[PDB]
Protein backbone atom coordinates (compact mmCIF):
# COMPACT_ATOMS: atom_id res chain seq x y z
CA UNK A 1 0.00 0.00 0.00
CA UNK A 2 1.06 3.57 -0.57
CA UNK A 3 1.05 6.64 1.71
CA UNK A 4 -2.23 8.48 1.16
CA UNK A 5 -0.73 11.85 2.08
CA UNK A 6 2.03 13.38 4.18
CA UNK A 7 1.23 15.02 7.52
CA UNK A 8 3.30 17.22 9.84
CA UNK A 9 2.34 18.09 13.40
CA UNK A 10 4.08 20.46 15.80
CA UNK A 11 3.37 21.84 19.29
CA UNK A 12 1.34 24.95 20.02
CA UNK A 13 2.62 28.44 19.28
CA UNK A 14 4.47 29.97 22.23
CA UNK A 15 5.40 33.62 22.94
CA UNK A 16 5.26 35.50 19.65
CA UNK A 17 8.44 37.64 19.84
CA UNK A 18 6.65 40.93 20.54
CA UNK A 19 7.13 43.30 17.61
CA UNK A 20 4.23 45.60 18.48
CA UNK A 21 6.46 47.76 20.67
CA UNK A 22 9.02 48.01 17.86
CA UNK A 23 6.85 48.67 14.80
CA UNK A 24 3.60 49.99 16.32
CA UNK A 25 5.54 51.94 18.96
CA UNK A 26 4.61 55.48 19.93
CA UNK A 27 7.85 57.48 19.85
CA UNK A 28 10.94 56.50 17.87
CA UNK A 29 14.52 57.74 18.26
CA UNK A 30 16.75 60.12 16.35
CA UNK A 31 19.38 58.88 13.92
CA UNK A 32 22.46 59.85 15.92
CA UNK A 33 21.14 57.82 18.90
CA UNK A 34 19.36 54.67 17.72
CA UNK A 35 17.90 51.86 19.80
CA UNK A 36 19.25 48.30 19.75
CA UNK A 37 16.45 46.20 21.18
CA UNK A 38 17.37 42.55 20.63
CA UNK A 39 14.85 39.71 20.42
CA UNK A 40 15.38 36.38 22.19
CA UNK A 41 14.00 32.85 22.44
CA UNK A 42 10.52 33.01 20.89
CA UNK A 43 8.72 32.49 17.58
CA UNK A 44 9.08 35.18 14.90
CA UNK A 45 6.07 35.68 12.60
CA UNK A 46 7.75 37.16 9.55
CA UNK A 47 4.68 36.36 7.44
CA UNK A 48 2.76 39.29 8.93
CA UNK B 1 33.93 14.30 55.60
CA UNK B 2 33.34 11.46 53.13
CA UNK B 3 30.59 8.92 52.51
CA UNK B 4 29.70 6.28 49.92
CA UNK B 5 27.15 6.84 47.15
CA UNK B 6 25.81 3.32 46.91
CA UNK B 7 23.41 3.18 43.95
CA UNK B 8 22.25 6.79 43.53
CA UNK B 9 22.45 9.29 40.70
CA UNK B 10 20.67 7.63 37.77
CA UNK B 11 18.72 9.73 35.27
CA UNK B 12 17.12 9.07 31.89
CA UNK B 13 19.51 9.33 28.93
CA UNK B 14 16.65 10.44 26.68
CA UNK B 15 12.88 10.75 26.50
CA UNK B 16 12.24 7.38 24.81
CA UNK B 17 9.69 5.06 26.37
CA UNK B 18 10.67 1.39 26.53
CA UNK B 19 8.23 -1.31 27.56
CA UNK B 20 10.34 -4.08 29.04
CA UNK B 21 13.57 -4.26 27.05
CA UNK B 22 16.59 -4.26 29.35
CA UNK B 23 18.37 -1.43 27.57
CA UNK B 24 22.09 -0.65 27.70
CA UNK B 25 23.26 2.95 27.30
CA UNK B 26 26.54 4.85 27.37
CA UNK B 27 26.63 8.33 28.88
CA UNK B 28 27.86 10.40 31.84
CA UNK B 29 26.79 8.70 35.08
CA UNK B 30 27.75 8.79 38.73
CA UNK B 31 29.80 5.63 39.37
CA UNK B 32 28.37 3.17 41.87
CA UNK B 33 30.04 3.12 45.29
CA UNK B 34 32.16 6.29 45.22
CA UNK B 35 32.96 9.00 47.74
CA UNK B 36 30.63 11.95 48.08
CA UNK B 37 32.16 14.99 49.76
CA UNK B 38 29.26 15.69 52.08
CA UNK B 39 29.18 18.89 54.12
CA UNK B 40 27.43 20.32 57.18
CA UNK B 41 24.95 23.11 57.82
CA UNK B 42 31.01 25.89 51.93
CA UNK B 43 33.72 26.63 49.37
CA UNK B 44 33.66 26.69 45.58
CA UNK B 45 33.69 23.35 43.75
CA UNK B 46 34.96 22.66 40.20
CA UNK B 47 32.33 21.69 37.61
CA UNK B 48 34.27 19.35 35.31
CA UNK B 49 31.70 17.43 33.25
CA UNK B 50 28.62 17.52 35.46
CA UNK B 51 27.91 17.04 39.16
CA UNK B 52 25.49 15.14 41.36
CA UNK B 53 23.93 17.34 44.04
CA UNK B 54 21.84 15.86 46.85
CA UNK B 55 20.36 17.33 50.01
CA UNK B 56 18.91 15.92 53.22
CA UNK B 57 16.96 18.23 55.54
CA UNK B 58 13.75 18.54 57.52
CA UNK B 59 13.35 22.32 57.07
CA UNK B 60 13.46 24.45 53.93
CA UNK B 61 16.95 25.83 54.59
CA UNK B 62 18.77 24.66 51.44
CA UNK B 63 18.38 27.09 48.53
CA UNK B 64 19.52 27.62 44.95
CA UNK B 65 22.88 27.60 43.16
CA UNK B 66 25.26 29.90 41.29
CA UNK B 67 27.32 28.70 38.32
CA UNK B 68 29.97 30.32 36.17
CA UNK B 69 33.35 30.06 34.49
CA UNK B 70 35.50 32.65 36.28
CA UNK B 71 33.26 33.62 39.22
CA UNK B 72 34.95 37.02 39.40
CA UNK B 73 33.42 39.61 37.04
CA UNK B 74 31.76 40.28 33.67
CA UNK B 75 31.00 36.79 32.35
CA UNK B 76 28.09 34.47 31.66
CA UNK B 77 26.83 32.94 34.89
CA UNK B 78 23.82 30.81 35.79
CA UNK B 79 21.88 31.82 38.90
CA UNK B 80 19.02 29.69 40.22
CA UNK B 81 17.46 30.70 43.53
CA UNK B 82 14.26 30.26 45.55
CA UNK B 83 12.24 32.38 47.98
CA UNK B 84 9.23 31.45 50.10
CA UNK B 85 7.37 30.45 46.95
CA UNK B 86 7.38 30.90 43.14
CA UNK B 87 10.85 29.59 42.22
CA UNK B 88 12.69 32.21 40.15
CA UNK B 89 15.49 31.52 37.68
CA UNK B 90 17.75 34.38 36.62
CA UNK B 91 20.35 33.33 34.08
CA UNK B 92 22.45 36.06 32.49
CA UNK B 93 25.93 37.51 32.15
CA UNK B 94 26.29 40.10 34.90
CA UNK B 95 28.32 41.23 37.92
CA UNK B 96 27.11 38.72 40.47
CA UNK B 97 28.17 40.08 43.84
CA UNK B 98 29.04 37.37 46.35
CA UNK B 99 27.63 34.31 48.16
CA UNK B 100 24.24 35.56 49.49
CA UNK B 101 23.44 33.24 52.38
CA UNK B 102 19.76 33.62 53.17
CA UNK B 103 18.76 35.11 56.50
CA UNK B 104 15.38 34.07 57.92
CA UNK B 105 9.58 34.71 60.37
CA UNK B 106 9.70 35.73 56.70
CA UNK B 107 12.21 38.54 56.09
CA UNK B 108 14.82 37.45 53.54
CA UNK B 109 16.36 39.96 51.11
CA UNK B 110 20.12 39.85 50.48
CA UNK B 111 20.72 38.69 46.91
CA UNK B 112 22.52 41.07 44.55
CA UNK B 113 23.60 44.65 43.94
CA UNK B 114 24.35 44.87 40.19
CA UNK B 115 22.37 44.87 36.94
CA UNK B 116 23.54 44.96 33.31
CA UNK B 117 22.79 43.41 29.93
CA UNK B 118 20.82 40.38 31.07
CA UNK B 119 19.71 37.92 28.39
CA UNK B 120 17.20 35.56 30.05
CA UNK B 121 14.52 35.55 32.74
CA UNK B 122 12.16 33.10 34.42
CA UNK B 123 9.45 33.43 37.07
CA UNK B 124 7.24 30.59 38.31
CA UNK B 125 12.74 14.02 56.50
CA UNK B 126 13.03 14.55 52.75
CA UNK B 127 15.67 13.87 50.10
CA UNK B 128 16.11 16.07 47.02
CA UNK B 129 18.79 15.36 44.43
CA UNK B 130 19.79 17.05 41.19
CA UNK B 131 22.08 16.41 38.24
CA UNK B 132 23.50 19.26 36.16
CA UNK B 133 25.10 18.79 32.75
CA UNK B 134 26.54 21.35 30.33
CA UNK B 135 26.34 19.89 26.82
CA UNK B 136 26.46 21.98 23.63
CA UNK B 137 25.26 25.13 25.31
CA UNK B 138 22.38 23.22 26.88
CA UNK B 139 21.90 23.06 30.65
CA UNK B 140 19.83 20.03 31.64
CA UNK B 141 18.43 19.47 35.12
CA UNK B 142 16.99 16.25 36.56
CA UNK B 143 15.18 16.16 39.89
CA UNK B 144 13.45 13.72 42.21
CA UNK B 145 11.75 13.85 45.62
CA UNK B 146 12.13 11.11 48.20
CA UNK B 147 10.69 10.96 51.74
CA UNK B 148 13.11 9.71 54.40
CA UNK B 149 13.10 9.19 58.16
CA UNK B 150 16.81 9.21 59.02
CA UNK B 151 18.66 12.39 58.09
CA UNK B 152 22.26 11.76 59.23
CA UNK B 153 23.03 9.18 56.51
CA UNK B 154 22.43 8.79 52.79
CA UNK B 155 19.61 6.24 52.41
CA UNK B 156 19.91 2.96 50.55
CA UNK B 157 17.70 2.46 47.52
CA UNK B 158 17.13 3.19 43.86
CA UNK B 159 15.15 5.96 42.20
CA UNK B 160 15.29 7.33 38.67
CA UNK B 161 15.89 11.05 38.15
CA UNK B 162 13.10 12.37 35.93
CA UNK B 163 14.18 15.27 33.68
CA UNK B 164 13.10 18.69 34.89
CA UNK B 165 14.13 21.46 32.47
CA UNK B 166 16.57 22.50 29.74
CA UNK B 167 18.08 25.87 28.83
CA UNK B 168 19.77 26.87 25.56
CA UNK B 169 22.25 29.32 27.08
CA UNK B 170 25.70 28.83 25.60
CA UNK B 171 28.20 28.82 28.46
CA UNK B 172 31.26 26.90 29.66
CA UNK B 173 30.68 26.43 33.39
CA UNK B 174 33.70 25.42 35.47
CA UNK B 175 32.73 26.05 39.11
CA UNK B 176 29.64 26.70 41.20
CA UNK B 177 28.33 27.72 44.62
CA UNK B 178 25.50 26.76 46.96
CA UNK B 179 23.10 28.84 49.05
CA UNK B 180 21.71 28.23 52.54
CA UNK B 181 19.18 29.96 54.81
CA UNK B 182 21.03 30.32 58.12
CA UNK B 183 19.02 32.04 60.84
CA UNK B 184 19.63 35.53 62.21
CA UNK B 185 19.49 36.55 65.88
CA UNK B 186 23.83 19.02 54.95
CA UNK B 187 24.23 18.70 51.19
CA UNK B 188 25.93 15.95 49.19
CA UNK B 189 28.20 16.48 46.19
CA UNK B 190 29.51 13.97 43.68
CA UNK B 191 31.06 13.95 40.23
CA UNK B 192 30.09 11.89 37.20
CA UNK B 193 32.05 10.22 34.42
CA UNK B 194 31.34 8.41 31.13
CA UNK B 195 30.11 4.92 32.01
CA UNK B 196 27.90 2.09 30.70
CA UNK B 197 24.74 0.86 32.43
CA UNK B 198 21.91 -1.67 32.08
CA UNK B 199 18.81 0.35 32.96
CA UNK B 200 15.69 -1.76 33.47
CA UNK B 201 12.12 -0.86 32.54
CA UNK B 202 8.74 -2.33 33.43
CA UNK B 203 6.16 -1.38 30.72
CA UNK B 204 4.00 0.12 33.46
CA UNK B 205 6.30 3.04 34.21
CA UNK B 206 9.96 3.73 34.71
CA UNK B 207 13.41 2.40 35.57
CA UNK B 208 13.45 -0.05 38.47
CA UNK B 209 17.08 -1.22 38.62
CA UNK B 210 20.44 -0.76 36.95
CA UNK B 211 23.92 -2.27 36.98
CA UNK B 212 27.19 -0.44 36.28
CA UNK B 213 29.01 -2.88 34.03
CA UNK B 214 32.48 -1.64 34.88
CA UNK B 215 32.59 -2.17 38.67
CA UNK B 216 33.25 -5.87 39.31
CA UNK B 217 33.41 -9.06 37.19
CA UNK B 218 29.71 -9.87 37.62
CA UNK B 219 28.83 -6.43 36.33
CA UNK B 220 30.86 -7.12 33.20
CA UNK B 221 29.32 -10.58 32.80
CA UNK B 222 25.76 -9.30 33.18
CA UNK B 223 26.48 -6.44 30.79
CA UNK B 224 27.77 -8.91 28.20
CA UNK B 225 24.73 -11.19 28.47
CA UNK B 226 22.35 -8.19 28.64
CA UNK B 227 20.43 -9.77 31.51
CA UNK B 228 20.39 -9.50 35.29
CA UNK B 229 20.58 -13.28 35.82
CA UNK B 230 23.70 -15.34 35.11
CA UNK B 231 23.66 -19.12 34.84
CA UNK B 232 26.44 -21.46 35.91
CA UNK B 233 29.29 -21.49 33.42
CA UNK B 234 32.30 -19.62 32.10
CA UNK B 235 31.82 -16.39 30.15
CA UNK B 236 34.38 -14.46 28.11
CA UNK B 237 33.92 -10.78 28.96
CA UNK B 238 36.72 -8.53 27.69
CA UNK B 239 40.44 -8.36 26.98
CA UNK B 240 43.43 -7.66 29.22
CA UNK B 241 46.01 -5.24 27.83
CA UNK C 1 20.01 42.05 11.65
CA UNK C 2 20.03 38.29 12.12
CA UNK C 3 23.12 36.76 13.69
CA UNK C 4 24.63 33.26 13.75
CA UNK C 5 26.46 32.13 16.89
CA UNK C 6 27.89 28.87 18.19
CA UNK C 7 25.16 29.00 20.81
CA UNK C 8 22.07 27.03 19.78
CA UNK C 9 19.49 28.92 17.76
CA UNK C 10 16.65 30.27 19.88
CA UNK C 11 14.57 32.63 17.73
CA UNK C 12 13.14 30.59 14.86
CA UNK C 13 9.99 30.69 12.80
CA UNK C 14 6.74 28.83 13.34
CA UNK C 15 5.93 25.46 11.81
CA UNK C 16 2.58 24.83 10.15
CA UNK C 17 0.92 21.71 11.55
CA UNK C 18 -2.01 19.74 10.13
CA UNK C 19 -4.97 17.70 11.34
CA UNK C 20 -3.84 14.13 11.91
CA UNK C 21 -5.52 11.15 10.26
CA UNK C 22 -6.09 7.68 11.69
CA UNK C 23 -6.32 4.25 10.10
CA UNK C 24 -4.61 5.15 6.82
CA UNK C 25 -1.13 4.82 5.36
CA UNK C 26 0.36 8.32 5.67
CA UNK C 27 3.72 10.05 5.93
CA UNK C 28 4.02 11.36 9.47
CA UNK C 29 6.39 13.99 10.85
CA UNK C 30 6.28 14.58 14.61
CA UNK C 31 9.03 17.04 15.59
CA UNK C 32 11.48 15.43 13.18
CA UNK C 33 10.31 11.86 13.70
CA UNK C 34 9.26 10.75 10.22
CA UNK C 35 8.42 7.61 8.29
CA UNK C 36 5.13 5.99 7.38
CA UNK C 37 2.53 3.76 8.92
CA UNK C 38 -1.02 3.46 10.12
CA UNK C 39 -1.87 5.79 13.00
CA UNK C 40 -3.92 4.30 15.82
CA UNK C 41 -4.75 5.30 19.38
CA UNK C 42 -2.84 3.41 22.04
CA UNK C 43 -3.89 1.27 24.97
CA UNK C 44 -0.76 2.27 26.90
CA UNK C 45 0.30 5.31 28.92
CA UNK C 46 3.85 6.64 28.90
CA UNK C 47 4.47 8.97 31.83
CA UNK C 48 3.57 12.52 32.85
CA UNK C 49 5.87 13.18 29.90
CA UNK C 50 7.48 11.00 27.23
CA UNK C 51 7.88 11.76 23.55
CA UNK C 52 8.03 8.53 21.59
CA UNK C 53 8.20 4.90 22.57
CA UNK C 54 10.52 2.40 20.97
CA UNK C 55 10.89 -1.34 21.40
CA UNK C 56 13.40 -4.10 20.92
CA UNK C 57 15.22 -3.58 17.61
CA UNK C 58 14.99 0.17 18.39
CA UNK C 59 12.02 0.82 16.11
CA UNK C 60 9.71 3.74 16.80
CA UNK C 61 6.23 2.36 17.39
CA UNK C 62 4.50 4.75 19.81
CA UNK C 63 4.39 8.56 19.86
CA UNK C 64 2.19 11.22 21.42
CA UNK C 65 0.73 14.14 19.50
CA UNK C 66 2.06 17.44 20.92
CA UNK C 67 -1.33 19.14 20.89
CA UNK C 68 -3.54 16.73 22.85
CA UNK C 69 -0.78 14.72 24.58
CA UNK C 70 -2.38 11.48 23.38
CA UNK C 71 -0.26 8.42 22.68
CA UNK C 72 -0.61 6.90 19.22
CA UNK C 73 0.54 3.66 17.62
CA UNK C 74 2.62 3.13 14.48
CA UNK C 75 2.11 0.00 12.41
CA UNK C 76 3.96 -0.62 9.14
CA UNK C 77 2.01 -0.10 5.94
CA UNK C 78 0.93 -3.41 4.44
CA UNK C 79 3.49 -5.16 2.25
CA UNK C 80 4.04 -8.67 0.95
CA UNK C 81 4.72 -10.75 -2.09
CA UNK C 82 2.20 -11.99 -4.64
CA UNK C 83 2.16 -15.58 -5.84
CA UNK C 84 0.53 -17.06 -8.92
CA UNK C 85 -1.24 -20.42 -8.74
CA UNK C 86 -1.58 -22.14 -12.09
CA UNK C 87 -2.60 -25.68 -13.10
CA UNK C 88 -0.35 -25.62 -16.17
CA UNK C 89 -0.55 -23.65 -19.39
CA UNK C 90 -1.39 -26.75 -21.43
CA UNK C 91 -4.12 -27.77 -18.98
CA UNK C 92 -5.89 -24.39 -18.93
CA UNK C 93 -5.34 -20.65 -18.57
CA UNK C 94 -7.29 -19.96 -15.37
CA UNK C 95 -5.15 -18.38 -12.66
CA UNK C 96 -5.57 -17.79 -8.94
CA UNK C 97 -3.36 -15.23 -7.21
CA UNK C 98 -2.26 -15.25 -3.57
CA UNK D 1 17.31 -18.59 20.18
CA UNK D 2 19.95 -18.44 17.45
CA UNK D 3 17.44 -17.66 14.72
CA UNK D 4 15.79 -14.87 16.71
CA UNK D 5 19.15 -13.42 17.75
CA UNK D 6 20.44 -13.38 14.18
CA UNK D 7 17.25 -11.83 12.83
CA UNK D 8 17.41 -9.25 15.63
CA UNK D 9 21.02 -8.23 15.07
CA UNK D 10 20.09 -7.95 11.39
CA UNK D 11 17.44 -5.29 12.00
CA UNK D 12 19.57 -3.57 14.64
CA UNK D 13 22.22 -2.86 11.98
CA UNK D 14 19.86 -0.37 10.32
CA UNK D 15 20.78 2.31 12.89
CA UNK D 16 24.48 2.37 11.97
CA UNK D 17 25.85 5.14 9.77
CA UNK D 18 28.92 3.20 8.51
CA UNK D 19 30.88 6.43 8.64
CA UNK D 20 28.27 8.47 6.77
CA UNK D 21 26.50 11.57 8.07
CA UNK D 22 23.52 9.71 9.56
CA UNK D 23 21.70 6.38 9.56
CA UNK D 24 18.32 7.65 8.36
CA UNK D 25 18.02 8.27 4.63
CA UNK D 26 15.28 10.91 4.87
CA UNK D 27 17.61 13.28 6.74
CA UNK D 28 20.64 12.97 4.46
CA UNK D 29 18.13 13.27 1.60
CA UNK D 30 16.69 16.60 2.81
CA UNK D 31 19.86 18.13 4.26
CA UNK D 32 22.28 17.95 1.32
CA UNK D 33 22.35 18.67 -2.39
CA UNK D 34 21.84 15.40 -4.36
CA UNK D 35 25.25 15.37 -6.12
CA UNK D 36 27.22 15.01 -2.89
CA UNK D 37 24.47 13.14 -1.03
CA UNK D 38 25.08 10.39 -3.59
CA UNK D 39 28.35 9.57 -1.81
CA UNK D 40 26.69 9.27 1.60
CA UNK D 41 23.80 7.22 0.23
CA UNK D 42 26.19 4.85 -1.54
CA UNK D 43 28.37 4.47 1.55
CA UNK D 44 25.29 3.58 3.59
CA UNK D 45 23.97 1.23 0.89
CA UNK D 46 27.22 -0.74 0.87
CA UNK D 47 27.09 -1.32 4.62
CA UNK D 48 23.47 -2.41 4.56
C1 LIG E 1 37.19 7.68 49.76
O1 LIG E 1 38.54 8.15 49.81
C2 LIG E 1 39.27 7.62 50.93
C3 LIG E 1 40.63 8.27 50.90
O2 LIG E 1 40.51 9.66 50.60
C4 LIG E 1 39.33 6.09 50.85
O3 LIG E 1 39.97 5.58 52.02
C5 LIG E 1 37.93 5.50 50.73
O4 LIG E 1 38.02 4.10 50.50
C6 LIG E 1 37.19 6.16 49.58
N1 LIG E 1 35.83 5.64 49.48
C7 LIG E 1 35.48 4.66 48.65
C8 LIG E 1 34.03 4.27 48.68
O5 LIG E 1 36.28 4.12 47.90
C1 LIG F 1 0.47 -1.29 36.70
O1 LIG F 1 -0.61 -1.09 35.79
C2 LIG F 1 -1.89 -1.34 36.38
C3 LIG F 1 -2.91 -1.20 35.28
O2 LIG F 1 -2.40 -1.70 34.05
C4 LIG F 1 -2.12 -0.38 37.55
O3 LIG F 1 -3.34 -0.73 38.20
C5 LIG F 1 -0.97 -0.45 38.55
O4 LIG F 1 -1.12 0.57 39.53
C6 LIG F 1 0.37 -0.29 37.83
N1 LIG F 1 1.47 -0.45 38.77
C7 LIG F 1 2.16 0.58 39.27
C8 LIG F 1 1.73 1.95 38.83
O5 LIG F 1 3.09 0.42 40.06
C1 LIG G 1 0.39 -30.91 -21.60
O1 LIG G 1 0.19 -30.40 -22.94
C2 LIG G 1 0.60 -31.31 -23.97
C3 LIG G 1 0.40 -30.59 -25.28
O2 LIG G 1 -0.26 -29.35 -25.09
C4 LIG G 1 -0.20 -32.61 -23.87
O3 LIG G 1 0.27 -33.52 -24.85
C5 LIG G 1 -0.05 -33.21 -22.48
O4 LIG G 1 -0.88 -34.36 -22.36
C6 LIG G 1 -0.43 -32.19 -21.42
N1 LIG G 1 -0.24 -32.74 -20.09
C7 LIG G 1 -1.07 -32.49 -19.07
C8 LIG G 1 -0.73 -33.14 -17.76
O5 LIG G 1 -2.05 -31.76 -19.20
Amino acid sequence: VQPTESIVRFPNITNLCPFGEVFNATRFASVYAWNRKRISNCVADYSV
Amino acid sequence: AYTNSFTRGVYYPDKVFRSSVLHSTQDLFLPFFSNVTWFHANPVLPFNDGVYFASTEKSNIIRGWIFGTTLDSKTQSLLIVNNATNVVIKVCEFQFCNDPFLGVMESEFRVYSSANNCTFEYVSKNLREFVFKNIDGYFKIYSKHTPINLVRDLPQGFSALEPLVDLPIGINITRFQTLLALHRSAYYVGYLQPRTFLLKYNENGTITDAVDCALDPLSETKCTLKSFTVEKGIYQTSNFR
Amino acid sequence: SFELLHAPATVCGPKKSTNLVKNKCVNFNFNGLTGTGVLTESNKKFLPFQQFGRDIADTTDAVRDPQTLEILDITPCSFGGVSVITPGTNTSNQVAVL
Amino acid sequence: NQNAQALNTLVKQLSSNFGAISSVLNDILSRLDPPEAEVQIDRLITGR
